């Protein structure tokens, strides 16, 4: 589609094109170089053809009446013209508002649960460990992603100002960091299971650097590309294929995390077979379901889905599925790894019992 | 022959039992009903010593009530500053399976030992401040369970071979050998005068030994299981012992029998360490339930509980001045407790 | 902060750096415990792993497998009573239990010892590696036929070889039957309790095969992986 | 003081029956596990049978499985071992041993050379005359 | 694809377009008379 | 075997413990009570010391 700004630069260019029984002197109705004028002229000029709207087919009927003098049937008016042949969205706005509501509720619930879990894990010192450190990092990344999405929704909705681009780049960076932390979780799990183990549990600094820097690295790369090549208005509008600079890394991370999840499931099944049945199948299903939200397996559904049109079943179902699952992932992970964890429950029980006995 | 010997032994045991029962005119719990109760005692953790990697097995306090040594099975013997928590020395041990440590009364030497059956003594006042093994004591056929310094040249040690020996650091050879136990000697406690000391073994029996003479004077068999801990009353006339029966028993040398028994139905876990306060009124005993209890030495009532450990409290020591109590656990952390008004 | 306090803090920081180095070196290493009666080939496996590398109280033997250092301790001089010093090994990586499979008359003693080590209060979370050592002697005794397990174990008359048995190609059905019967007798004691927090890894050993080190390495790797997995509540 | 006094023994024809007994004192007999041990002439101590605190779980060695019956009376604090169909190989001094600690499931060193909480045992000789 | 980077792009276009139409309605209402 | 030697040694030890001047529990308990009452004020644990003197702040 044309941008409104381009459609008025076009009209300015169109306006400038002709800047400078009776044959009349056109009319120039703030749109179109139509120099037609004649004693009894029926002027059936075609549609603008330079405007994105006003479909090109058909013709703007107007009339130099008799004598070549603009017809005017309505009293006390200046002229008359059948400039309606050319001229002859709520569902999109409704679905967008519904997506906004659902994913906002989801992100708010996730933020609440995640801040609660972060406070819990930070208070108890016994839980301080590399695993809990990465869990707190993931929770903080989710919370920052949610807050950045909120700020973006507040700044953009409800021309190249600084706040717009700042909010856009912050949201992009926080989303990238969240995805990279989701990937680092699976990377650390695979390390502890396979190739490593008998090694260390401390590549911790390296994992943190990979989770924080490289997101910022390619985010700054994309920002520089956008500011040097196009730099047109806010950065929320796609201009060319430069959008893939931040999306290709995210897709690579998602596929790598899915492969790591498959490998972990295979290792778990092999080990369950080793130590030994319907109970074995039930335990394997439970473990798989519990590990699913950690690796973000739901992203594998629409990973390779292209940019489908808005008025499409695939687009709508994808948007619903994503805005639901990606939003509730924070809540699910928070629950699983802070209320369903035996160590956290035991620590909370101990603290509550000691507080009650002291009081 | 053996039949007559066993008959004579049983007759002498019955005679000793009758003699002990004849003097049992009144129990401590009966006369102590007119003494004011101590009430609930609340203590908080003032210092949290961390840095150990393996389960802490033993510790000992210094005569100055400032420095303390903690022994862990990680192969390290660290000295901690109870006030500022700063570490003074980190002695690397040759044997990682250390089970006990001792701090010299003068603060010049420190001992340690364990499954290696060797008592390694390290000097803390070397010429260049480089701690090194001053003397290695060998000869015991069992794991070194406990040791306590009598002076800068003599040290008593207990081993799992059911025998204790009086060592000489200058020469490095046993001076006196104390025998009579049938089970593994867990720990011992020296009297304030260093002339007599008591020790417990894995036979539900505790014996009194003479350091100068080396002869057993009295034997107490009030417990039902192995005696793990033992502490001497500040005056040197009585002592309490901890056993796996979840019950502490106070024994008197003059009466030659038990005075009080400290146990609660809810407690069914074994006892790990015991200690007497400066006055002796408070009997602090560690338990395997991840916490420690403070028992009234005169009322036999739970005055308080020192909880907050992630594992069993393997050791417990009170300062010479009673300013605070140190309790170590297998969680690699050592907690120092002290009450406030 | 006074000068004395500053010097003390500097000494404490140096000690902390030394302790951090020691912590790295310790977490980089693993420990093991070797148990078994005198009739078992404990010293044999000790010498085997020593010469290859791949009074006293306690002996120590260090060997490396795939750049991983392992420490195995063997009781050389200690009293018969083991209820006390056994608690010291409540945090080891695994307990290597060697048994003389050819000693029928003493097999019950080994079974009782394994049951005691398994049902201990402090060894509830420590895995035990069961090595059915001296398989050649067991095979020779079974082929001879002079002594039969039916006398020492009457229930053996009804035991059948498991379906998942993988016997040595040149192995007689009787030898595999007897060895799997012993393995199942040990497992029934190992599997009678535990709730899955600690497992047993039985293996057939002869005290001369060089793969003992590889077997111990694999057992330690499996144990460490299962422990890491239990932290995530996946097992 | 903990003491165990075994009872029963003497000459008994092979294949007959013999009932042993042990008197417990100095401890709460109900809070400790009881195990039977014997020492055959020329051999070391060997485990015979065990009985739980309440007697729910009972086990016997393969040599005496189905031949001996172990039972305890928490009220009387006495342990019994009903032995029937004795064999000449059963000749051994039967010793009664107690678990070192209460409320536990493992009898570590009940069959030790110098156990502390065990009785003197009684002579049991299965010989045909 | 990234569903959140996409939703942002899709909304950008709806909104701009609307401005392209609302502006179109204005020039229509303007050209109705003038 | 040293069984006879051990039996004879135990008999000798019993006689040493039998011939001793034992004291009634009434007096032994009274001494401990008097000791606990005398040094009660000198026990920082039994009686909390003000924070100004307590070194463990
Ligand atoms: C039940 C929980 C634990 C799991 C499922 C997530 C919940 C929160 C989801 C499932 C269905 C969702 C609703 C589906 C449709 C709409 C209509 C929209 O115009 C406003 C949001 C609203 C009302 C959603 C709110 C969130 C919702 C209730
Ligand atoms: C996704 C990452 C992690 C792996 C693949 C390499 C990345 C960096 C590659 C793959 C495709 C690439 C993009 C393809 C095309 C364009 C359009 C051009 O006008 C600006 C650069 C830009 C936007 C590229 C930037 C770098 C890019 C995103
Ligand atoms: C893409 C979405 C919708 C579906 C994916 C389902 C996943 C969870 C499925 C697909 C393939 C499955 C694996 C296939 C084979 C095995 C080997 C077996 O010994 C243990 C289970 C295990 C390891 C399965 C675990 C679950 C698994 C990974
Ligand atoms: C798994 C790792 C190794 C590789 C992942 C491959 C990624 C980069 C692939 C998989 C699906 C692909 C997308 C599939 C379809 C389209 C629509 C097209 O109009 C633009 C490119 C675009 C948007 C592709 C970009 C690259 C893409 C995201
Ligand atoms: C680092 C922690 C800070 C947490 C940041 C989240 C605080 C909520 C901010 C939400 C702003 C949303 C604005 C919506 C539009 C408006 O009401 O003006
Ligand atoms: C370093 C900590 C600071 C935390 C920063 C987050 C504080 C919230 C700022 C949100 C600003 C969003 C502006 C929305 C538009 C508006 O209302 O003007
Ligand atoms: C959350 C996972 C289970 C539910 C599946 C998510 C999508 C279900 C329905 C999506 C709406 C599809 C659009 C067509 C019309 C409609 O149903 O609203």
């Amino acid at each position: 589609v044309m941008t409104k700004e381009e459609q008025i630069f076009l009209l300015h260019r169109a306006q400038a094109q002709c800047e400078k029984g009776r044959p009349c002197l056109p009319e120039w109705d703030h749109i179109l170089c139509w120099p037609l004028g004649a004693p009894g002229e029926v002027v059936a000029v075609p549609c603008p053809d330079y405007i994105y709207d006003f479909n090109h087919k058909g013709h703007a009927y107007r009339r130099c009446d008799r004598n070549g003098s603009w017809e005017l049937v309505p009293g006390h008016n200046r002229t008359w013209a059948n400039y309606s042949e050319c001229v002859k969205e709520t569902r999109e706005r409704e679905v967008f508002d519904r997506l906004a509501m659902i994913y906002t509720v989801g992100y708010s619930v996730s933020l609440a649960s995640l801040t609660v879990a972060v406070l819990i894990l930070a208070y108890f010192r016994r839980l301080h460990c590399t695993r809990n450190y990465i869990h707190m990092h993931l929770f903080l990344s989710f919370m920052l992603r949610a807050v950045s999405i909120f700020v973006k929704d507040a700044v953009l909705y409800s021309a190249g100002y600084a706040g717009c681009r700042v909010a856009v780049t912050f949201f992009l960076y926080f989303l990238a960091t969240n995805y990279y932390w989701i990937l680092v979780e699976g990377l650390y799990l695979h390390s502890l299971i396979f190739m490593a183990f008998f090694s260390e549990k401390k590549y911790l600094w390296g994992f943190t650097v990979f989770g924080w820097g490289l997101p910022a690295v390619f985010v700054a790369v994309w920002v520089s590309v956008r500011a040097t090549l196009a730099n047109t208005g806010c950065w929320d509008l796609s201009s060319g294929n430069k959008k893939w600079i931040i999306q290709v890394p995210i897709l690579a991370s998602i596929v790598l995390n899915f492969i790591l999840f498959i490998n972990i499931v295979r290792v778990l099944a092999t080990k369950l077979r080793e130590t030994n049945t319907r109970q074995q199948y039930r335990k394997l299903l439970k473990s798989t379901l519990v590990l699913m939200p950690l690796f973000g397996v739901h992203y594998i559904v629409f990973m390779a889905t292209p940019y489908t049109e808005v008025s499409g079943t695939l687009w709508q179902v994808q948007m619903h599925y994503e805005m639901l699952f990606n939003s509730f992932q924070g809540f699910f992970v928070a629950i699983i790894y802070c209320f369903c964890n035996g160590e956290v429950q035991a620590e909370i029980k101990k603290s509550w019992s000691r507080w009650t006995l002291a009081l | 022959e053996l039949d007559q010997l066993r008959q004579e032994a049983e007759q002498l045991k019955n005679q000793i039992r009758d003699a002990r029962k004849a003097c049992a005119d009144a129990t401590l719990s009966q006369i102590t009903n007119n003494i004011d109760p101590v009430g609930r005692i609340q203590m908080r953790t003032r210092r949290t010593l961390r840095g150990h990697l393996a389960k802490i097995y033993a510790m000992h306090w210094g005569t100055d009530s400032r420095l303390l040594v903690s022994a862990s099975q990680d192969g390290k013997l660290i000295i901690w500053d109870s006030y500022t928590t700063n570490k003074v020395h980190a002695i690397p041990l040759r044997s990682s399976w250390v089970m006990t440590c001792a701090y010299a009364p003068s603060g010049n030497y420190v001992a340690c030992g364990g499954l290696d059956n060797i008592c390694s003594i390290y000097n803390l006042k070397t010429r260049e401040g480089n701690v090194r093994v001053s003397r290695e004591l060998a000869g015991h056929t069992g794991y070194l369970s406990c040791c306590r310094f009598l002076d800068d040249n003599q040290i008593v040690t207990s081993s799992g071979d059911t025998t204790c020996a009086l060592w000489d650091i200058e020469t490095g050879q046993q001076t006196t050998t104390f025998t009579g136990h049938t089970g593994d000697v867990m720990s011992l406690s020296l009297a304030p005068d260093t002339r007599l000391f008591v020790s417990g073994a894995c036979d539900a029996s505790a014996k009194l030994w003479d350091v100068r003479e080396g002869m057993c004077r009295q034997t107490f068999t009030g417990h039902e299981s192995d005696i793990n801990a033992i502490c001497f009353f500040p005056n040197g006339n009585a002592f309490a012992t901890g056993s796996d029966d979840a019950t502490c028993r106070l024994f008197d040398l003059r009466a030659d029998q038990e005075l009080m028994t400290y146990s609660h139905d809810n407690i069914i876990c074994g006892i790990t360490s015991v200690s007497f306060s400066k006055s002796g009124r408070l009997l602090l005993a560690g338990y395997d339930d991840f916490n420690c209890n403070v028992w009234d030495a005169l009322k036999a009532d739970r005055a308080g509980v020192l909880a907050g450990h992630d594992n069993r409290v393997s050791c417990l020591g009170v300062t010479d001045d009673g300013m605070a109590v140190a309790t170590g656990s297998w969680d690699s952390f050592l907690k120092i407790w002290n009450g406030s008004s | 902060l006074s000068a004395e306090d500053k010097a003390a803090v500097e000494r404490s920081k140096m000690i902390e750096k030394q302790l951090q180095k020691d912590k790295q070196v310790y977490r980089a290493t693993h420990r093991l415990l070797l148990l078994g009666a005198d009739n078992s080939g404990k010293s044999t496996i000790v010498k085997q792993m020593r010469i290859y590398h791949v009074t006293s109280g306690i002996f120590e033997t260090k060997f490396q497998v795939d750049k991983v250092n392992f420490h195995m301790f063997d009781v050389g001089a200690q009293r018969d009573e083991r209820r006390k010093w056994i608690q010291c090994f409540n945090d080891v990586t695994a307990i290597i239990f060697v048994v003389d499979s050819s000693d029928y008359n003493r097999l019950q003693e080994a079974l009782n010892d394994f049951k005691s080590i398994w049902n201990n209060r402090w060894l509830r979370t420590i895995s035990v590696i069961l090595f059915l050592n001296k398989q050649d002697l067991l095979a020779e005794k079974v082929l001879a036929g002079k002594s039969k397990i039916e006398d020492y174990f009457p229930e053996f008359a009804r035991y059948t070889t498991p379906e998942d048995a993988t016997p040595e190609p040149g192995e007689d059905p009787r030898v595999t039957r007897a060895k799997y019967f012993i393995r199942d007798e040990f497992l029934r004691i190992s599997t009678a309790s535990g709730d899955g927090r600690h497992y047993c890894y039985p293996h057939f050993t002869c005290s001369v095969d060089t793969e003992n080190a590889r077997r111990i390495f694999n057992d330690c790797r499996d144990i460490i992986q299962r422990m890491h997995l239990r932290q995530y509540e996946l097992l | 003081q903990v003491q165990l006094q075994e009872s029963g023994g003497g000459l008994v024809q092979p294949g007959g029956s013999l009932r042993l007994s042990c008197a417990a004192s100095g401890f709460t007999f109900s809070n400790y596990k009881m195990n039977w041990v014997r020492q055959a002439p020329g051999k070391g101590l060997e485990w015979v049978s065990d009985i739980s605190q309440s007697g729910a779980s009972i086990s016997y060695t393969g040599s005496v499985k189905g031949r001996f019956t172990i039972s305890r009376d928490n009220a009387k604090n006495t342990l019994y071992l009903q032995m029937n169909s004795l064999k000449p190989e059963d000749t051994a001094v039967y010793y009664c041993a107690r678990c070192p600690a209460p409320f536990t499931r493992d009898c570590f060193d009940v069959t030790s050379t110098t156990y502390a909480y065990r009785g003197q045992g009684t002579q049991v000789t299965v010989s045909s005359h | 694809s990234v569903s959140e980077i996409q939703l942002m792009h899709n909304l950008g276009k709806h909104l701009n377009s609307m401005e392209r139409v609302e502006w179109l309605r204005k020039k229509l209402q303007d050209v109705h008379n003038f | 075997t040293a069984s006879i030697a051990q039996a004879r040694k135990l008999v000798e030890q019993l006689k040493m413990e039998a011939n001793i001047d034992r004291i009634k529990v009434s007096k032994a308990a009274a001494d401990l009570m008097a000791y606990c009452e005398a040094h009660a004020k000198e026990d920082p644990l039994l009686t909390p010391v003000p924070a100004s003197e307590n070194p463990f702040r």
